């Protein structure tokens, strides 16, 4: 008996820091599952990358789970759950989970900010230009 | 019983009437009518079908046509009403009961019926009486209709001898049969007609529910 | 010149034999033959044979070869016929006769005077008699009713009927009809007519029919026919509600149908106004026993139907018709008991907003159902008996068609809290027996304090510009009434901008309730910074009221991480514009300085 | 198998075109049907969509907004057998900020003020203290 | 020497003659007489006549002259009979009997062989047979049955008895009884002894007793002395409120008793424990119409009862004793009287979510508080009051000690949508008259298209211990339905865990309604990055369904690479260090002293 | 039939037992005893009264004590047994049957009885019988009771012939009654007297409840 793995979330997209969670249910007595992870959508390896502190996958015998406390921003990709099922020599595998790290600073910050980052360098650059001409100037 | 047959089982005639009777006979042999009076002894008034016998009055006269014989008399006397019967060699004929009639208005029979009694039905057959009392002119049909089924052979008619003073007849008959045929039908009646209704009569009664 | 002299008559008994004589004159007795002829009335006339006198030759019937013999005396011109084992069918006037012509005998034209001979005259079986009754009620102008009496297996002929009257009183209209022979014995019957008057009004039964025969004579009696004419009295029986059984619950009803005279009845069975014949059982007819009076007649009819069927409320009715007279008997689950007065009175208690805003405990008996309001009396008992000043008004105008009426008392809060028996007695003229009602809280019931949690209108709410809804969370109180109140700044708002829900119990935890409170504010009423306050009363809070504060900016997303980034852009933003500043001082004080 | 090589998301701005796929390598006749069904083990039916508009099933919604965020389906089938089902494009919209400088990204931003910030202290300190030691030694 | 000589039996038939001759000789014939006597079985010998040989004077008996001639030869010294018409009667052994002296001939020493005469038939009747069993059940110990077969009408005596069972095995314990004459008809009769555990063990259910005879075998069933046995019970019969009018207020009542076989009983009336033999009308245990099975009676009692007792609800119990076994009933109360009323009738209407999942529209009444489960019928009819099929199903006995039950019905979305009238009507045996529901559908709505908004717990005020509680508002639609439901980790999560509430109206905004659903979780597992989704499925949406989330964090909308978060420390420490080092430098410009 | 009557139809004696046959006569004449062995034909026995004839053995001895006559036999033999009969001028007798009665211990007769049949009674008369069987006394004293009134003149009694193993003889009272008098009462019993039996049997039954 080698029922269909599937894998519940699509689409993921939280702020940094916080934990996500992955569930891949998958069937019970056929193998032990182990999550892969794609940067883009051609050609996936092995997440042995588990740090012990971060990321950690556990299997409740039917349903298994991929936890990733500290998102940061290099963690974007696609996950999966390639599952060895033992009747024969092929493997099933879920499809995908996208994770896509949002960030702090909501629109109306990031607006303020740019145009107060786009007056400061302004004003620099206006600085540097008359501290580079005026001694010239004086001292002729 | 015989081939000698007598259809004028009963004769109704006034003083003046002409009274016929037939007698058909299917054998070869000479046919005789003799005239039997009451308590007197018979007495031959027509021989060899058609010829008449010494002292017979012109009156009566024979007739002969194939088989049928038929001796009518064109005036009824007070000595000419008696049992006449057929005679052809050794066998003779029911004989004819002719007997005065006195006119009178024609009368309604009033019909009834009388349903076989619980004691009579107990102890052996039972037996259906129609009686029709205070009737003129004693030729009646009375036929017992039993579910719609004409019975015939079963029946037994009787009427009773004029009354001296109404000078009407009492017809009554009764229908005798078995207790295990009586059981098959409650319907029973017996249609009666006469010159006095318009319609036959058809006074009946349901056996069980009385 | 031709005759014929015959010998007397004879009377014979069966086994005997007669001999009789026929002497000729006026002719050759050797010329021509002699004949035998027997005339049994009712019969054909029958010729026992014929005889020649020259010789001796005879040739006698078939019917009566063995039995019959001829002799005859040539020197006396006499002939004779001996007929040995005679019995009672041979009872006929024997006559001799003679040809016309000594050519053909057949026409016997000379025949002798006749020689009767009687076999057994007398009537040796029994009449059996049998009463005959009319069959038919002829409805014809019927002013005379036939009876009559058949008398049959009597042997020959010899009948005399007779019809008298309990009273001895002879019947002069009595009419019999013709003896007629069946099987070998002979059957008559008479027929007497009797008033119509007499017989309904006469004491007597039955009539007496004497038969006399010569072998006995018999009496029978005739019962008379018509009897008088009685209403048929109808009852219907019905099943409790205790009287059905089987796993198709069923019962019966009965029809019992008394004193239908004539014989009949019809009994039928209907199913709420239509026919049904499907399970009726009607018993046959039979009569009743009396001892005196006309003979009455009973029947019951029984008709089974289902309990789902009877507790319908369908009619069932049992249809009877008698002599052309129908009636009709309904029967149907119908009980209609009480009285149709006052009688439905609620008393309510007080709620727990009653007592938070009112600072009194009320009973309140309310009394509907009432159609006049005069004598209709409220009055509140308590455990004790004792009673307190109840309050009245009454109701107008039909707000329930009927009109009705408040009693109301006032208690103090620890008489509730103790839960003492508590009654409110009605009594109206009209109501035979004061009803009573009775209201009491004594119960266990824990007391655990709500937890009042405000949160804030949705983010995604308050992007349209159109309204924000205020959430006032109470949940974990453990008796289910509480007082949920809104207050925008020191009053409380109208009660009709919000919503409270009823108490619901708590899924998490048995034996708590929970309950919402909703406030919509028009998004800008909650953008400048507005504050408000939900008022929970509950009896386990501290001092019966707790309230929460909700206004605005009070607090939100933590997101620590994102705190520190805001500081550190604060603190990048201000260090720049210090170090500009700065370089604004220094260059001021160096080209001060050169100048 | 198309299936398991579709996209898992699709980025779009408000009030613009969206355009979906169903790349299957069945008989170029089958019975292409878009739907859009809700997340994981759901109970309600998917809400049929039409079928692709030719090239390739291609999908085409047009003024996207709010409602339309969901995950988006084909549901190629060819003949009379059992349909194969893509896995899911996750729509979702937002509307995208402009910036008035040329954008700059933003940690250049920061890099390009942190070596203003350096040349301008350095262009301020070298000519103030060589024009105020020049007009001593001048004096 | 002297010896009678008579010649050999014969076989004679009816209306025959014989002839028998009687030699005599070592006397002289002419000195003495001789007489015929003939001894026929059962019946006294009867001396024929005597005859003189010398002159030939004979002397025959009264009852044989005619019949019989006496002759003799006085050479030949030998006597002769003549018997003619010969009967059935005449059969019997003929001898001739001399005087022991010449002086008395009465004393006959000397006598013949004897010449039998057999005179077969005369009758030709054929027995028939009448099974016989037995009237009396002996209290004795009677370890068998015994039942008889009667044989009557046989004209001859000849009759072979047999008896065989339904196996046709024969049974040996027979005993045959002699012949007896009656009416000129000899009648027998056989017994069979059977067993009594054979009789009430055996499948046969009757004898087959046959009888042989010479006119034809005959063969009729005798059934074995038993009966059904399961008579034992009555109903009763009150007459309704219109049924107390036999004259001054008053009725009867009546008792059916019925299905006993075996016929002994007692019936019997009684009244609050005293017999009552007051207007008691007992009637006949007549035989209901059974075309077969068990031969079970029937019989109805009658009390003229008076309704001043009944109005004071005195009892009246019905008894019958019967097989040892007393049965009982007592008929009384006011069908089923008042304050015993208690149960709950809920019309649940068709949602539009069970409708739009499983196709079906099943109308519901659910049936509460019930006492017992028997009589109850819930029934489904539509507004035109034609009945629709309903499906009543009762289970879960629950610890409040009453009985739920519910009536399903299965109608056409079509009539449904149309606005009809549907009504449950709830009958019951405890219930005075039927509990009638009614629902259909609000047709006169329209569609708002609800808006979902899902709701973190609380600030922080629930997250503080544990369990939290997440609320998912669903504000605005009009037609008063909603569906929502919860879900987890993309498995729906369990009915149990939330609590969703009724569409209570709202606040000022009419025509709309609102709704809430609330999910508790425990507070480690929302800080700990899970996510729940509410699944809210309207009419009026665009798609009937849609769902929103919340985590446990609020919303982006950056890359988190685009707001610059990597460089952000370097450019605060770098302008930290440079303002320091710029208010470093602004010190030493302002120190020169330059001239 | 006859003035002379015999008392004992039938008598069931042992081998060396002594039988005694009782015949009075009601007129004037010699009686004469006869006796007849199965098959052959009768002989002559006393004469006279009490005149021995030739060849009798001297067992055998009438008396004569006015009208009523007496044969008595010392000494029952096996050429002893058979039919005896009185005759007196021309009459004879109804006969003695006198035959062997084989000894055995005394039992108790099983006293049974039997209604009219439903079919039996619908068509006709009806008879009921009353069964005693396994009776070793042949002498029994069966008494029809209906409603306490004896019947006499309508029974009818059977007795079988003496079984071979057993030595016990049945007896069946078979009471031939009318349909139309038999209903008139319904308590019906046969009293049924042995030798086994201290008391009569009253072995009952009650027409209509069975
Ligand atoms: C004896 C019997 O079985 N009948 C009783 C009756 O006596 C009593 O009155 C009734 C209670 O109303 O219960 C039943
Ligand atoms: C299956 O994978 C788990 C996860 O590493 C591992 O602990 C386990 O040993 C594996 N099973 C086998 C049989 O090696
Ligand atoms: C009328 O009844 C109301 C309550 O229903 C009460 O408040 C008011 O006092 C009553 N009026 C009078 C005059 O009693
Ligand atoms: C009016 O309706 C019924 C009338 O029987 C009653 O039960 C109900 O309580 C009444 N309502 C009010 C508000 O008095
Ligand atoms: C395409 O498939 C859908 C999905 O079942 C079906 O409803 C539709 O009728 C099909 N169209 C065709 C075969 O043209
Ligand atoms: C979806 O949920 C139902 C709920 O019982 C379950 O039976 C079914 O197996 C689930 N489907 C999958 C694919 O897990
Ligand atoms: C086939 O290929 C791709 C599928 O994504 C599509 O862009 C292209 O237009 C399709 N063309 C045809 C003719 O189907
Ligand atoms: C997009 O159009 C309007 C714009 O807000 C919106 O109300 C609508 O629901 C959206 N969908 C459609 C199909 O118009
Ligand atoms: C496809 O399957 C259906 C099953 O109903 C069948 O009727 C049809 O014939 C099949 N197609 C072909 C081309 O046979
Ligand atoms: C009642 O429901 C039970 C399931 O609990 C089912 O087995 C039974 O058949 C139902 N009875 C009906 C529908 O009459
Ligand atoms: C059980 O009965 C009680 C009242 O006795 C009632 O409140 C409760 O709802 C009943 N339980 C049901 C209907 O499940």
């Amino acid at each position: 008996a080698c029922s269909r793995i599937w894998q519940s979330p699509r689409f993921i997209a939280r702020k940094r820091g916080f934990t996500v969670k992955m569930h891949c249910y998958m069937n019970s007595a056929s193998g032990n599952v182990s999550w892969l992870w794609k940067q883009e959508m051609d050609e996936n390896p092995q997440q042995l990358k588990l740090e012990k502190g971060r990321m950690e996958e556990s299997q409740n015998e039917s349903l298994a789970t991929l936890t990733i406390q500290g998102i940061r921003f290099e963690d974007n990709g696609i996950y999966f759950c390639q599952q060895k099922c033992n009747n024969t020599s092929e493997v099933y595998q879920g499809c995908g989970t996208e994770l896509r790290v949002m960030g702090f600073s909501t629109l109306a910050q990031l607006k303020q900010r740019n145009t107060l980052k786009d007056g400061i360098i302004m004003i620099q650059t206006l600085l540097i230009i008359l501290f580079i001409i005026v001694p010239i100037f004086l001292l002729l | 019983e015989i081939v000698l047959t007598q259809s004028p089982g009963t004769l109704s005639l006034s003083p003046g009437e002409t009274a016929i009777i037939s007698c058909r006979t299917s054998q070869y042999g000479s046919l005789a009518w003799y005239q039997q009076r009451p308590g007197q002894a018979p007495r031959l008034v027509i021989y060899s079908g058609s010829t008449r016998a010494a002292g017979i009055p012109d009156r009566f006269s024979g007739s002969r046509w194939g088989p049928d014989y038929n001796l009518t008399i064109s005036n009824l006397e007070s000595g000419d009403f008696g049992v006449y019967y057929c005679q052809q060699y050794e066998f003779f004929g029911q004989g004819t009961k002719v007997q005065v009639d006195i006119k009178r208005t024609v009368a309604a029979p009033s019909v009834f019926i009388f349903p076989p009694s619980d004691e009579q039905l107990k102890s052996g057959t039972a037996s259906v009486v129609c009686l029709l009392n205070n009737f003129y002119p004693r030729e009646a049909k009375v036929q017992w209709k039993v579910d719609n089924a004409l019975q015939s052979g079963n029946s037994q008619e009787s009427v009773t001898e004029q009354d001296s003073k109404d000078s009407t007849y009492s017809l009554s008959s009764t229908l005798t049969l078995s207790k295990a045929d009586y059981e098959k039908h409650k319907v029973y009646a017996c249609e009666v007609t006469h010159q006095g209704l318009s319609s036959p009569v058809t006074k009946s009664f349901n056996r069980g529910e009385c | 010149q031709v005759q014929l002299v015959q010998s007397g008559g004879q009377m014979k008994k069966p086994g005997e034999s007669m001999r009789i004589s026929c002497r000729a004159s006026g002719y050759e007795f050797i010329d021509c033959t002699l004949n035998w002829i027997r005339l049994a009335p009712g019969k054909r006339p029958e010729w026992m044979g014929w005889l020649k006198p020259r010789g001796g030759a005879v040739n006698y019937a078939r019917p009566l070869q063995g039995r019959v013999t001829m002799t005859r005396d040539v020197y006396s011109d006499t002939a004779f016929l001996e007929l040995r084992s005679l019995t009672v069918d041979d009872t006929a006037v024997y006559f001799c006769t003679r040809g016309k012509n000594c050519d053909y005998n057949w026409d016997f034209e000379h025949w002798g005077r006749g020689t009767p001979v009687i076999v057994s005259s007398g009537s040796a079986s029994a009449p059996t008699l049998f009463p005959l009754v009319s069959c038919e009620n002829s409805p014809s102008d019927t002013s005379s009713v036939a009876v009559g009496c058949l008398a049959q297996d009597f042997l020959p002929d010899s009948i005399t009927f007779s019809w008298k009257y309990k009273n001895n009183s002879d019947i002069s209209s009595t009419r019999g009809f013709p003896s007629v022979l069946r099987g070998g014995k002979y059957a008559a019957t008479s027929q007497v007519l009797l008033p119509s008057k007499d017989v309904m009004q006469g004491t007597d039964e039955h009539v007496v029919c004497k038969v006399q025969h010569p072998n006995g004579n018999k009496e029978k009696n005739v019962p008379l026919p018509v009897i008088a004419e009685l209403p048929p009295k109808v009852s219907v029986f019905v099943p409790p509600r205790d009287g059905f059984f089987g796993n198709p619950r069923k019962s019966k009803l009965i029809c019992q149908a008394t004193g239908f005279s004539p014989r009949q009845i019809q009994v039928s069975w209907l199913r709420e106004g239509k026919q049904v014949g499907s399970g009726v059982t009607t018993d046959q007819v039979q009569a009743e026993a009396k001892e005196s009076g006309p003979t009455t007649y009973k029947v019951t009819s029984t008709l089974t139907i289902k309990e789902s069927d009877w507790l319908g409320q369908s009619m069932f009715t049992c249809r009877v018709d008698h002599r052309g007279l129908t009636f009709q008997q309904n029967a149907s689950s119908m009980c209609v008991p009480d009285q149709d007065t006052a009688i439905r009175v609620f008393a309510i208690p007080p709620s727990f907003a009653s007592i938070f805003l009112t600072k009194s405990t009320k009973l309140t008996c309310l009394v509907t159902d009432l159609t006049t309001y005069d004598s209709v009396t409220i009055s509140w008992t308590r455990q004790n008996g004792e009673a307190v000043k109840t309050h009245t008004n009454i109701s107008e105008s039909h707000p329930n068609a009927t009109f009705s009426a408040v009693g109301e008392a006032s208690i103090c809060e620890d008489d509730w809290n103790s839960g003492e028996r508590f009654t409110c007695t009605v009594t109206h003229t009209d109501l035979p027996s004061p009803l009573k009602q009775t209201i009491s809280r004594p119960k266990g019931v824990a007391l655990h304090r709500p937890d009042v949690y405000l949160l804030p209108p949705a983010r995604e709410q308050l992007n349209l510009r159109e309204s924000a809804t205020i959430t006032c969370l109470v949940t974990g109180f453990s008796p289910a009434d509480v007082f949920v109140q809104w207050m925008q700044r020191g009053q409380p708002l109208s009660p009709e901008k919000y919503v409270t829900s009823a108490p619901m119990p708590e899924p998490q935890a048995p034996g708590r309730y929970f309950a919402h409170s909703i406030l919509t504010v028009s998004e800008e009423e909650w953008n400048t910074g507005e504050t408000y306050t939900c008022v929970v009363a509950h009896e386990a809070l501290p001092n019966r009221v707790t309230e929460r504060t909700v206004d605005k900016s009070t607090e939100g997303e933590v997101s620590a991480d994102e705190e520190g980034f805001e500081n550190l852009w604060a603190t990048a933003s201000t260090f720049i514009v210090l170090f500009l500043l700065s370089l604004f001082y220094s260059t001021t004080v160096t080209l001060f300085k050169v100048k | 198998l198309w299936m398991h090589k579709v996209p898992a998301s699709l980025m779009v701005s408000l009030g613009e075109d969206a355009h979906f796929q169903c790349p299957h390598n069945s008989s170029n006749n089958a019975n292409v049907t878009w739907w859009r069904v809700l997340h994981g083990n759901y109970t309600w039916p998917p809400e049929f969509l039409g079928p692709g508009e030719d090239p390739n099933g291609t999908l085409i919604i047009q003024n996207v907004n709010k409602s339309h965020g969901g995950i988006y389906v084909c549901r190629v089938q060819e003949g009379n057998e059992s349909y194969q089902q893509s896995c899911g494009t996750y729509l979702r919209v937002r509307q995208p900020p402009p910036r008035p400088f040329l954008d700059m990204g933003e940690g250049t931003k920061n890099r390009i003020i942190t070596a203003e910030g350096i040349i301008l202290l350095f262009c301020a300190v070298v000519p103030g203290t060589l024009l105020l030691f020049r007009k001593r030694w001048q004096n």
